[PDB]
DNA sequence: CATCGGGCATCGCGTGACAAG
DNA sequence: GCTTGTCACGCGATGCCCGAT
């Protein structure tokens, strides 16, 4: 018995009824605090109010029941195909919505991000750029957001648009809708292969460096099988353009002495990626005359490949060229 | 100042602004439900409205709505076993100007450019996938499409597969579930076969011709050259082979990605295999004028 | 038609218990 | 063994309601 105690008991029982109705699993609801309960219910109301204005499957001439089952999860399928997460943010930099997959990419559970300031997730060095993006209306940019999986940040491509967020019922002593960013955030993409595993691999070549054999680890690293490896030309068809002259010099060194010497260069994999290698080419002889080459390579990382490149002995044209390549039969 | 009091006053402010956030949220709920009342009235009206509105935060179609509003695209679920179109969303009509009639009963290979039909194969053999191709649409019209997606075990959990369904006898083991969406005076080096096909493209090409390296590789250089400059550029490419190791310079205009003509000076020379002295490729240094 | 004191309900404030990290 | 934060609670200052003026 106590007046204000019973008043706050009424407040708490209404807060309990509000928490019981949130569209989250009960294991997520039970670990919620009252402030987050109110915040999440506000978020749910604002979302449903916007969808009441903006929204509303298989055309009924292709209709099968398996197709209808798939259509009823079309949304989740699109979400899984994003390789990222959806982000809807308001002019006040409030996370109007974030998809659950944010937990898969940044570690932040969706329950804790909605109706919170998006800058809490964004690098201080990038909040200015993000706010510049928040204010002719399609958007394509990059930003580094907090990464709890690293525990640590992650650079993400944002692709989206600015559309009027209806049904927000903003006021002043009634307001029009303002532009909210509807965007998809995806990770960044690299272009070179680095082996995680020492993965020494040997391959045999003709005297013009045309490949004829390759061991297991070579297949594991370069992506080709034996046949496709040999039917693509000589070895120079796989070498990065910024390296072809160095390998040619070391090939003439091997021709004249039998040994290449430790050389470092890049090779084109089956998926058209560049992998660093430190290699050595030795000549086997038959009846005292050259027969074939046995080139053994160690997979290198880009951090040490670039280090070998900057401490380059000889210098030749195209030394610092960067580019992509292809390879046919 | 004093330890305990600094902590105490900051706790004071923390609780004060906790109450502030609480009240602010309750007035947001007041703005957000049908129908000045006190906070308990607001909470009761809010719980009644939320019960009228009612597990995921959004329904499936709200999630799809957000995705497609953000970055367009259309969902297609094909099989890796044959590329058979198991599913395609309705959003394929605003993306490719094609009905769902055209993709169902087909395979992904029938819907893309023929020259891409093999690249497609490399993306379906045996988690994530990210490629680009050319999809169909009074003669044939192809459009560049960036697809991204993943490989999923078929059939999906929770989707019933009835006995009389056409999928019953399919029995695919894996599927590509993907979304497909539409869409400076320097010099860059390049390598070509003796026919003139880009096989290595310097990244500086975007600064000189505006194309991405992928937009150039695989195509012949003459394809980007003015119809008049073509026989001259071809003669240059053929005479660079006869004069191996010698430099051949030739000026011609190159259609930029903005479809402008840019005058360029290309200097070409062969690459000699140090053993056989045979031509490996042609090195060009394409420079803007 | 107000105005006025009862008693309970709202409401904001500061502090202590307690616990997750 | 300290930090940050949640929750309850004691406590008055007004608030609402309403017979009684
Ligand atoms: C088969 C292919 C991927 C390949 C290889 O397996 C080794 C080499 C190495 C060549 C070389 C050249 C000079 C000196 C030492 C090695 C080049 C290739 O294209």
């Amino acid at each position: 018995s106590n007046p204000s105690k019973r008043h706050r008991d009424r407040l708490n029982t209404e807060l309990d009824r509000l928490a019981s109705l949130l569209p989250f699993p009960q294991d997520v609801i039970n670990k919620l605090d009252k402030l987050s309960v109110l915040r999440l219910s506000v978020s749910y109301l604002r979302a449903k109010s916007f969808f009441d204005v903006s929204l509303k499957g298989v055309q009924d001439n292709c209709r099968t029941k398996f197709r209808e089952g798939l259509n009823l999860q079309e949304g989740e399928f699109l979400l899984q195909a994003l390789n990222g997460f959806v982000l809807v943010v308001t002019t006040d930099a409030l996370v109007f919505y974030a998809s659950s997959t944010i937990q898969d990419y940044l570690g932040f559970q969706q329950s804790d991000v909605i109706h919170q300031s998006v800058y809490e997730l964004i690098h201080t060095e990038d909040r200015a750029e993000f706010q510049r993006q928040l204010h002719f209306m399609e958007r394509c940019f990059v930003c580094r957001l907090r990464c709890l999986l690293d525990n640590g940040f992650l650079a993400m491509n944002f692709q989206g648009r600015l559309k009027y967020l209806h049904g927000q019922n903003k006021k002043g002593k009634i307001l029009p809708p303002q532009l909210a960013l509807f965007a998809i955030a995806t990770p960044l993409q690299p272009p070179s292969i680095l082996e995680i595993r020492n993965f020494i691999f040997r391959t045999k070549h003709k005297l013009d460096f045309t490949p004829t054999g390759c061991d297991a680890k070579g297949k594991i690293v370069l992506g080709y099988t034996e046949a496709e490896l040999c039917m693509r030309g000589t070895g120079y068809q796989f070498i990065h353009a910024a390296d072809m002259l160095y390998c040619a010099e070391y090939h003439v060194r091997m021709i004249k002495t039998g040994e290449s010497g430790m050389i470092v260069f890049r090779l084109l994999t089956k998926d058209n990626r560049w992998t660093w290698v430190q290699s050595n080419a030795r000549l086997v002889y038959k009846n005292g005359r050259p027969d074939y080459i046995i080139a053994t390579q160690r997979p290198l990382t880009d951090e040490e490949g670039k280090e070998h490149l900057r401490k380059r002995t000889l210098k030749l044209p195209f030394m610092f060229a960067t580019g992509e390549a292809v390879l046919y039969e | 100042m004093d330890k305990e009091r600094l902590a105490r006053e900051n706790h004071s402010e923390i609780e004060r602004r906790r109450r502030n956030k609480m009240t602010a949220y309750i007035t947001e709920l007041s703005d957000m439900v049908p129908t000045k009342p006190d906070k308990l009235t607001i909470l009761r009206m809010a719980v009644s409205h939320m019960k009228s509105l009612r597990p995921s935060f959004l329904t499936d179609q709200e999630l799809k709505h957000l995705i497609l509003e953000a970055a367009d695209g259309f969902l297609f679920i094909v099989s890796c076993e044959t590329g058979r179109v198991v599913y395609v969303s309705d959003s394929v009509t605003p993306v490719l100007n094609q009905p769902q009639s055209e993709w169902f009963g087909s395979t992904l290979y029938d819907q893309v450019h023929p020259d891409d039909v093999d690249k497609l194969r490399e993306q379906l053999s045996t988690s994530r996938r990210s490629f680009i191709c050319r999809m169909r649409c009074g003669e044939p019209h192809f459009v560049v499409v960036h697809c991204t997606g993943y490989i999923k075990a078929w059939p999906p959990a929770g989707v019933s597969l009835p006995d009389d369904d056409p999928e019953a006898g399919q029995g695919s083991k894996f599927c590509l579930v993907a979304i497909g969406r539409l869409q400076q005076p320097t010099e860059f080096i390049s390598r070509h076969n003796i026919e003139g096909i880009f096989t290595f493209v310097d990244h500086r090409c975007v600064a000189t011709v505006g194309y991405q390296p992928q937009e150039l590789l695989g195509k012949n250089i003459v394809e980007f050259c003015h119809p008049e400059d073509q026989q001259l550029l071809r003669d240059s490419f053929q005479q660079v082979v006869k004069l191996k190791g010698q430099v051949l310079s030739v000026m011609f205009r190159f259609r930029s990605k903005n479809q402008e003509w840019l005058w360029m000076r290309t200097s070409s020379f062969t690459f000699q295999n140090p053993y056989s002295d045979e031509i490996e490729y042609i090195i060009c240094t394409n420079t803007n004028v």
